[PDB]
RNA sequence: GCGAUAACGAACGAGACCUUAACCUACUAAAUAGUGCUGCUAGCAUUUGCUGGUAUAGUCACUUCUUAGAGGGACUAUCGAUUUCAAGUCGAUGGAAGUUUGAGGCAAUAACAGGUCUGUGAUGCCCUUAGACGUUCUGGGCCGCACGCGCGCUACACUGACGGAGCCAGCGAGUAUAAGCCUUGGCCGAGAGGUCUGGGAAAUCUUGUGAAACUCCGUCGUGCUGGGGAUAGAGCAUUGUAAUUGUUGCUCUUCAACGAGGAAUUCCUAGUAAGCGCAAGUCAUCAGCUUGCGUUGAUUACGUCCCUGCCCUUUGUACACACCG
């Protein structure tokens, strides 16, 4: 249980704090001399609700589309796994949620 | 140079690997075959009844050449059309599982497919063999 | 149509008379100067005010232009 | 390695990656020869890019395209692109200039969308109508 | 495979089960003239009789015709499948029957009979000649 | 004996629903007899047009 | 209801397509059905063997349009 | 001249074609001119296509449709109904059939036949209404060259679609049927009763 | 869970303080006038650029009525209503 | 907007703005994306070539195709015409894009007795409140059928039906001690469907959703025909406590009107219209419905106020609860 390929995987629904965090990260990652996989954009997922405007029937037929964008990165890192969560607690943001798979 | 079946039209490439499995006779031929309708969207059975079976065996064989570990579910939506719903609005509805498991099962026991690891039916080490030999036999009229 | 409204056409007269020795009749060289001149909020906005400057610069060229 | 350049055509939503490597002439559409594409009606819309500049360009190199997307008419359009796209792109690499200025001017007056990947895509639909335009038929 | 002439072998009016055929349609349609002989029900016997479908009706002899009715009869004496048949799990006897030109509407009668003769709902709706399946009729099925 | 006229001038769109357009058309031979003529399909200049009868002006249609 | 086409071959009519199908611009199925007043099923087997006779050159190939003309 | 040969085989006949491009590598544009002065730049034969399907942008501006190749304009033509719009590849194919029979018949250049079926079938002078609401008032009109041509494909195309509808004669033969006798100017011809009965109705308003 | 409570610094920029504190002075019986006026000054005072109150619904009349007090500069349209 | 100007200079709305689609061999990387090489490996002609499989250690190379963040790029740019030489407009050339670049989202000052108290543990008042008008259980109905009307789906065939064969998208969705999700692959079954395992909380698996129109080759041959598939009989499965008034699906049989539709009337200008399917919503089951998406892909204007509707100016007014005066 020492140095070890890790997954760290971002997942929010804004862009700006996800590459701070992403960014913030590979810094941290580059003056420590640790090799890095990374940031991976994966595809976003827009996540759309088409509802009827009218809360009665009446009208015409008008409709709004409602939309949650999904912004989903992964992060390869090779440093022991004590490393790795400080580095987490280093960038953490309220937005941005982290899970970390080995 | 040589020749592979990706150089020859698949169309007319088939009607020939059909003649040769019917004329070799080694194919086993389910007895339903002069009963049944390729797909339940299908309302008819196939026209060319002595040959349909060695056709669609030999189309079967020729597409899974170019492909990896293809299922019989993926054989049965490949040869379903379009259903004539009387006044509903036509559907894609997939063909008969029997008739291409019974192909595919009749395929690995001629020696030219075999089930491949992590599912499907790959081609057998035999499979390339032969086939690339009827596409020289095709074009050279 | 491509008839400029009077946010673009207002700001970029002020421009000419502001800073016409350093203006030309290049598109692209009044586009990079004009943002270091005006803060502009959007790009379109830049490229738009640049457009219709070079337009007047253009036309003083060949007389006399009313509001300049 | 060698000289290989690799390009790309598209229409509506196919895409045909072409691969331009140096050798006998070799043309193949997906592992098959050109020579046998399926829409037969629509064969001389691939033809165009060899016969305008003759064949013996084609002697020195050999192109492997992967066409995936869009639908069977549109896949043409995505492959000559990407082949006419290609012979341009391996000119201006690996020979003078003034040769592959040649062949542009001879595809570009034949055919815009040799080149040029035409840039029409579907409007969206929007509500009260099934179409884009169309709108549901009204009563009163 | 070629064009082939005959003289004095056609017929051009046959006769089968009481009913009147077409001698110059193929013979897998012309048996769809039959009523309770549908397309699907008049390829198989046909192949069933070594009957090649490219002939016309007139062109096939006495011999062959009579190889037909008796099929049509008898089908599953001829590797017909059970499902394949008109009327199959019969009311009163439980097998598996296909009724023909004249047999159908008589065995048709007797189901009506016997939805009225209970009384049930499907019936009483025949009786009145409305539909049966549930199907809307506030503003279908106007025509007299 | 049609004669044939090419278009030197667009007057304008005439007509009650504007399908219609006053045109100044000039003879391909003995370049003059200039005359003004309404036509049906779209019109740029330099169109050659022929008339089965020359000898009719045209105003304003309704 | 009039057309009443002849769909089985005699022999009056048999030479009398082979003495008619030569002096033909151009033949058809249609052609053959217009002129000859046989069936669209018996003018297929009938273009494709007067092909294999070689009295007919095969002008274009097709399964929708068959376009023949004379070998003369 | 010479026959060049690759790694990937062509066909010997296709080959025969860097030469010249011919439709359908069968018909060639160099014989071919319109026997009329003024629809010449309407209709667009300069720039030589090998099948009547270029994919272009024609109904952007005003007049893109006169670049457009003639023969693409009919085959647009033919897809109509319904049933056929959105179906190119099966109008080519009739086109494609279409002109091997005008080829078989009368032995000419199929595509100059074409050219006459549509200066012929064209009205050079058409009556348009000019009603004040409601009341009858005839007034007779000149014809624009566009119109001139664009109605002569929709009336050709038209007589042969209804000429092919419930009988044995197909569609690509239907279509040649129309388009030889029209070109001849034959009076029996579908499109040329029209042309004639629209220029009488013209003559009749002077 | 921890739960903090912290003032709100600007309480005049804030559209919810200003609608609750409108709310119960309005249960309070004072006059709809005197009350809006309250809020078109508090909203302005703690440097808003612009304000409109509307207050709709039935007061001692059988009919209900709504009206409008804006003040200052207001934007209506596109993107920026979302973001100032 | 130019311009005329007892006006001058401004604000909201419009435009700007935001989202999406089209360009980037110019940056940033990607074993949940792809490729060439390279290991190992198959088939065919042997010329060293052509098609593959394999590859989460080849502990490779690269970012063009794929994804998305920071930017760049179009501003009517240049040149011709017209114009009060103004705002502009029309042509070319270059361009990925030159119709506001295509499409949307937002959207002013007031107003309507427009529609919803059947969305709300939003509500004033009235009614009811224990034999309830609350709530629950059982069964039926909301589908009920001499008829009129509206949104649509199939069709009336040959530019077609079938029968084989070829075989291409995009937008999306997906579960656990549940109360059961998407389900490949294998095996049964003519089918519908059944069964055994495995993958996937997902760019990984379903899935390249191998969709349908479409294309090729055949049968049919102008015939209410192999168009069309209502209506109905008999039988087989699925979902659900429960299918009778057939939930739906499947098999055989019956095979009706309809042979292109009067007066009228709707929608629509470019990847548009029209076909053609697919996914998401409702959903135990049921999509001829909507919301989107993509496949094939046109004809004809690019004009006008003739009809119709709306806006503005002038005018009349005994109306102002404003002609429902
Ligand atoms: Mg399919
Ligand atoms: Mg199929
Ligand atoms: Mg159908
Ligand atoms: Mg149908
Ligand atoms: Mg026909
Ligand atoms: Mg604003
Ligand atoms: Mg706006
Ligand atoms: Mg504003
Ligand atoms: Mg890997
Ligand atoms: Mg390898
Ligand atoms: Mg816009
Ligand atoms: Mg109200
Ligand atoms: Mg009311
Ligand atoms: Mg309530
Ligand atoms: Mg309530
Ligand atoms: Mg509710
Ligand atoms: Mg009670
Ligand atoms: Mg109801
Ligand atoms: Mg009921
Ligand atoms: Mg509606
Ligand atoms: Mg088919
Ligand atoms: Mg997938
Ligand atoms: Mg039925
Ligand atoms: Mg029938
Ligand atoms: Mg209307
Ligand atoms: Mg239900
Ligand atoms: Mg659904
Ligand atoms: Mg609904
Ligand atoms: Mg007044």
């Amino acid at each position: 249980q020492q140095i070890h390929k890790i997954r760290i995987t971002l997942t929010s629904t804004k862009v700006k704090q996800l590459e701070n965090v992403s960014a913030n990260i590979i810094r941290n990652a580059a003056q420590y001399n640790i090799v890095k996989k990374g940031p991976v954009r994966m595809p976003t997922k827009v996540l759309k609700i088409t509802t009827r405007k009218t809360p009665n029937g009446e009208g015409s037929k008008t409709w709004d589309a409602y939309e949650m964008r999904i912004h989903k990165r992964v992060i390869d890192l090779q440093a022991p796994a004590s490393t790795v969560k400080r580095i987490t607690q280093i960038t953490i943001e309220p937005g941005v949620d982290v899970e970390v798979t080995i | 140079p040589g020749v592979s079946v990706r150089d020859v039209p698949a169309q007319d490439f088939i009607n020939a690997y059909a003649q040769f499995l019917q004329r070799q006779g080694k194919l086993e031929v389910p007895g339903y075959v002069d009963i049944v309708k390729t797909s339940a969207g299908n309302d008819l059975p196939p026209q060319e009844a002595e040959t349909w079976f060695y056709k669609r065996a030999a189309s079967i064989a020729r597409h899974i050449y170019l492909r990896k570990q293809v299922g019989v579910g993926a054989l049965n939506k490949l040869y379903g059309g379009a259903k004539n719903r009387g006044f509903r609005p036509h559907k894609h509805v997939d063909a008969s599982g029997s008739i291409n498991r019974k192909c595919v099962q009749a395929l690995q026991k001629i020696g030219v497919l075999e089930i491949s690891p992590k599912g499907g039916r790959r081609i057998s080490e035999n499979g390339q063999r032969d086939l690339d030999r009827i596409a020289a036999q095709t074009l050279e009229e | 149509g491509r008839v400029r409204t009077k946010t673009v056409k207002r700001a970029s007269k002020v421009l000419i008379e502001r800073f016409y020795p350093k203006l030309t009749l290049d598109f692209e060289t009044n586009k990079r100067l004009t943002s270091e001149i005006a803060v502009i909020q959007s790009k379109r906005l830049r490229n738009k005010i640049a457009g219709y400057t070079t337009h007047l610069m253009k036309r003083i060229q060949k007389g006399p232009v009313r509001g300049i | 390695s060698t000289q290989s350049v690799q390009t790309f055509g598209k229409k509506k939503t196919a895409t045909a990656v072409a691969h331009v490597k140096a050798g006998k002439g070799l043309i193949k559409i997906n592992g098959s020869p050109i020579t046998l594409v399926q829409p037969e009606i629509l064969r001389f819309k691939v033809y165009e890019p060899l016969t305008l500049v003759g064949l013996d360009k084609f002697q020195g190199i050999d192109i492997r395209v992967k066409v995936t997307g869009g639908g069977h008419v549109s896949q043409v359009y995505a492959i000559r692109q990407a082949i006419a796209k290609g012979l341009v792109a391996y000119h201006q690499k690996y020979v003078d200039e003034a040769s592959k200025n040649e062949l542009k001017k001879i595809f570009a007056s034949y055919d815009k969308t040799l080149l040029v990947a035409d840039s029409r895509r579907m409007e969206p639909k929007k509500f009260g109508g099934r179409g884009a335009r169309a709108r549901f038929q009204k009563s009163y | 495979p070629l064009v082939v002439q005959e003289q004095g072998s056609f017929q051009h009016i046959l006769r089968l089960l009481n009913t009147n055929i077409d001698g110059r349609i193929k013979i897998m349609y012309a048996l769809t003239k039959i009523r309770g002989v549908g397309r699907r029900y008049a390829n198989l016997v046909c192949k069933k009789a070594d009957v090649e479908l490219t002939k016309r009706a007139g062109e096939l002899t006495q011999e062959e015709l009579e190889r037909i009715v008796t099929i049509m009869q008898n089908p599953t004496n001829y590797k017909i499948p059970a499902w394949f048949l008109n009327r199959q799990k019969d009311q009163v006897d439980g097998k598996d029957y296909h009724v023909l030109a004249n047999n159908l509407e008589s065995k048709l009668r007797d189901d009506l009979e016997r939805l009225k003769k209970i009384r049930s709902h499907r019936g009483i709706r025949h009786f009145w000649g409305l539909k049966v399946r549930g199907q809307h009729t506030k503003t279908t099925s106007r025509g007299r | 004996p049609v004669t044939l006229a090419k278009v030197i001038k667009v007057l304008g769109r005439t007509g009650s629903r504007g399908g219609v357009t006053q045109v100044r058309v000039e003879f391909l031979e003995d370049a003059s007899r200039t005359i003004v003529r309404n036509v049906k399909g779209p019109v740029r200049e330099n169109d050659i047009l022929c008339l089965m009868e020359s000898e009719r002006e045209a105003r304003r249609l309704r | 209801d009039k057309a009443q086409h002849i769909v089985i071959l005699d022999q009056e009519k048999y030479d009398r397509i082979l003495k008619d199908v030569p002096t033909y611009k151009y033949v058809s199925v249609s052609v053959l059905v217009d002129r000859l007043k046989i069936g669209g099923s018996l003018a297929r087997v009938a273009l494709r063997q007067l092909e294999e006779d070689g009295i007919i050159t095969p002008v274009l190939k097709h399964s929708k349009q068959a376009i023949y003309t004379r070998a003369q | 001249l010479q026959v060049v040969e690759l790694a990937t085989t062509i066909p010997l006949d296709v080959q025969e074609a860097q030469r010249e491009v011919k439709l359908f590598n069968k018909w060639s544009f160099e014989d071919v001119e319109v026997k009329d002065v003024s629809l010449v730049d309407y209709i667009q034969i300069r720039n030589p296509v090998f099948v009547s399907h270029t994919a272009g942008k024609y109904a952007s501006k005003r007049f893109r449709k006169a670049q457009c190749p003639i023969v693409e304009r009919l085959t647009n033509s033919l897809m109509m109904n319904g049933r056929n719009n959105g179906k190119k590849l099966k109008a080519v194919r009739i086109v494609k059939h279409a002109l091997e029979i005008i080829h078989v018949l009368t032995e000419q250049n199929p595509i100059q036949v074409v050219v006459d079926a549509i200066v012929n079938s064209g009205a050079r002078e058409d009556s348009t209404r000019i009603g004040s609401s409601g009341t009858v008032r005839r007034q007779a009109v000149d014809v624009s060259p566009l119109r001139r041509v664009n109605q002569a494909i929709a009336l050709l195309t038209i007589g042969a679609r209804e000429a092919s509808f419930r009988n044995i004669k197909t569609i690509a033969e239907c279509l040649a049927e129309e388009l030889i006798n029209a070109a001849k100017g034959s009076s029996t011809s579908y499109a040329i009763k029209k042309k004639d009965e629209l220029e009488r109705v013209a003559k009749s308003n002077r | 869970i921890a739960i903090y409570a912290e003032r709100v610094e600007e309480r005049g920029l804030s559209a919810a303080v200003q609608a609750e504190a409108l709310k119960a002075k309005l249960l309070s019986g004072l006059p709809i006038r005197r009350a809006a006026y309250g809020v078109l000054r508090f909203a302005m005072g703690a440097g808003a650029k612009g304000v409109e109150v509307v207050i709709s619904g039935k007061l001692r009349a059988a009919r209900a009525k709504s009206q409008k007090y804006a003040d200052g500069f207001m934007i209506h349209s596109g993107q920026p209503t979302r973001d100032f």
